[PDB]
């Protein structure tokens, strides 16, 4: 006698012991999916099924996150430059309300 | 009335619809694959069991000579040998100084018990599926029993039902089989007319009690080496007993999806695997007119409670308000989601409760009392216990695990980036525009 380990398939799985008839057991979830209206660590339930397709969505939002920001840093950074194409040393400034805009 | 629907390749999965009439109320139509029968087309090869070598008397010519001959026996070896030296407890069989001269021979023999030990290599081909349907519809059950074909409708009250073809095909068996003793083992037998020593097949024949046999198990003739009369024999140990051996584990505990595996139509049943397309033709009297059905009014839905169980533990309510006495069913048009019972009775101001399964935590749906339709939403929760082997997956998921609080939360999370740009771009385009005023 002993113990012996099983990873049961997530379908199903035999059981064949003993020259009595066999038996069919099924595999299903337990993790804690669902939030509880507030802040949750989600992520741990979809880790535990599925461990593909769960860290890819993690990986694609970082890098869309990631390039719209640096988009926007892009673009505000040379729209301040170009709004200061105002080199206009001679006049003041053209409009202060666009310096507050700048800085 | 002809209606079309598929129903996955499974027992004990009861599958529900309903047929869509002007002026006939829905008709609640419940199909369960009783079993399946997967019987294919095979040719029996040859037999072989353990053998026997024949040892006969030999041929002893003395003081003389004598020639071989062979024997249409299967296996046969036959050889010479002179200077024999022949003694029995007798003495000396005949005399002559050493002139005598011996022949010796052999063949072979299935055995006696080969008759209940036979082993017979069989070679299959063209699986075709037989499946068992039970159809519920009004009340009334009825029953067919159809090969998978699309084109061969079966018989049950003149009725003609098609299913199939399988959208994949899927056989345990392969080209080259074998049977034996009521177990059946995956091998590719050599091919008759090949003899191997120490193999698998050795001794082959067309039936178990054929005169005509062909074998070959290098057999080789020793010289008479002792004082009285005698034929030592060498040979190789038999394929039959080698083969058992070490044949390997059965079929039994190799079929993918369990298929049980019977003998005598060398066939496997009930295994699960693929979808069915089918069409149902019912008889237009099956129907009933809408006037006579029961009138409902103002109905409601609410989750009582539900639970994201493997097994049909969900839990629903409905309370109507109706002006007839009588019977309406009760179904759910959405596939993530299975109803228990297809109808029930209707009060005035009655309300029931629906027990269902569902394959995904978000609860949402829409489901119809009678021929009124209602949308009724909830949560669900997975359960303490997660291993059972009772039906589960009515429907398989669709990707629908994500939660409602996750599209909230992952919608919150993408940012209009673009919009952002765009605006940037149009006052850079305002302000190049205002500086080249200078
Ligand atoms: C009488 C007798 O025994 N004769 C044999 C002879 O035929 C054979 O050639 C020789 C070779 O071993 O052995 C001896
Ligand atoms: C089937 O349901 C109808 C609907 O009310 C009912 O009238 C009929 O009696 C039922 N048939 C049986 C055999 O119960």
């Amino acid at each position: 006698t002993t113990s012996r380990n099983f990873s049961v398939g997530r379908e199903g799985l035999e059981y064949v012991w003993g020259n009595h008839e066999p038996v069919r057991v099924w595999a299903q979830e337990s993790a804690p999916g669902d939030p509880h209206g507030w802040p949750h660590e989600i992520i741990i339930h979809y880790y535990h099924r599925h461990p593909v397709y769960t860290v890819i969505v993690l990986c694609g939002v970082a890098l869309a996150i990631l390039v719209g920001t640096a988009s926007s840093a892009a673009c505000i950074a040379k729209a301040r430059r170009d709004c200061l194409t105002p080199y206009a040393l001679a006049p003041n400034a053209t409009v202060p309300t666009a310096l507050a805009v700048l800085c | 009335f002809e209606h079309a629907t598929t129903v996955p390749n499974v027992p004990g999965i009861p599958y529900k619809a309903l047929v869509e009439r002007a002026g006939y109320a829905p008709l609640n139509l419940e199909i369960t694959v009783v079993s399946s029968e997967l019987t294919p087309s095979t040719n029996k090869e040859y037999v072989t069991c353990k053998f026997h070598t024949v040892v006969p008397s030999p041929q002893v010519k003395c003081c003389g000579s004598l020639e071989c001959k062979a024997s249409s026996k299967a296996d046969y070896t036959c050889r010479v040998f002179g200077g024999v030296y022949p003694f029995m407890w007798g003495g000396a069989q005949c005399f002559c100084d050493s002139e005598n001269t011996q022949l010796s021979e052999a063949y072979v023999e299935f055995a006696p018990d080969c008759t209940i030990d036979h082993a017979v290599a069989l070679k299959v081909h063209t699986a075709a599926l037989k499946v068992g349907l039970r159809i519920v519809y009004g009340n009334t059950t009825a029953r067919l029993d159809t090969f998978v074909n699309g084109v061969t409708p079966g018989s049950s009250r003149d009725l003609k039902v098609i299913a199939g073809p399988i959208s994949a095909a899927f056989s345990p068996f392969d080209h080259k089989v074998v049977i034996r003793k009521g177990l059946v083992y995956n091998y590719d037998f050599p091919e008759y007319g090949a003899m191997n020593p120490g193999a698998f097949g050795d001794i082959q024949a067309s039936s178990l009690d054929a005169t005509d046999i062909v074998a070959r198990t290098d057999i080789r003739l020793l010289k008479p080496s002792v004082k009285n009369i005698h034929v030592p024999y060498t040979q190789a140990v038999s394929g039959y007993e080698m083969w058992k051996n070490n044949s390997g584990r059965p079929l039994q505990e190799t079929a993918p999806f369990g298929c049980k595996i019977e003998v005598e139509p060398l066939r496997a049943t009930n295994c699960a695997y693929g979808h069915i397309p089918i069409s149902i033709d019912i008889p237009d009297a099956a129907f009933v007119r809408s006037s006579e059905s029961p009138t409902i009014l103002e109905v409601s839905c609410t989750v009582a409670d539900c639970i994201y169980s493997a097994d049909f533990g969900g839990s629903l309510t409905l309370q109507y308000k109706a002006n007839r006495e009588g019977h309406c069913p009760v179904h759910s048009h959405s596939t993530t989601a299975v109803l228990k019972e297809a109808t029930t009775h209707v009060t005035a101001t009655g309300s029931i409760t629906l027990h269902f399964s569902t394959s995904s935590p978000q609860a949402n749906f829409i489901v119809s009392l009678c021929g009124k339709k209602t949308t009724c939403n909830a949560e669900c929760k997975p359960p303490a216990d997660h291993i059972i082997g009772e039906p589960h997956k009515v429907d398989q998921e669709f990707q629908a695990a994500v939660s409602k609080t996750s599209w909230n939360w992952l919608l919150a999370l993408f940012g209009g980036a673009s919009s952002l740009i765009v605006v940037g771009l149009i006052v850079l385009v305002c302000s190049s525009m205002l500086i080249n005023t200078r």
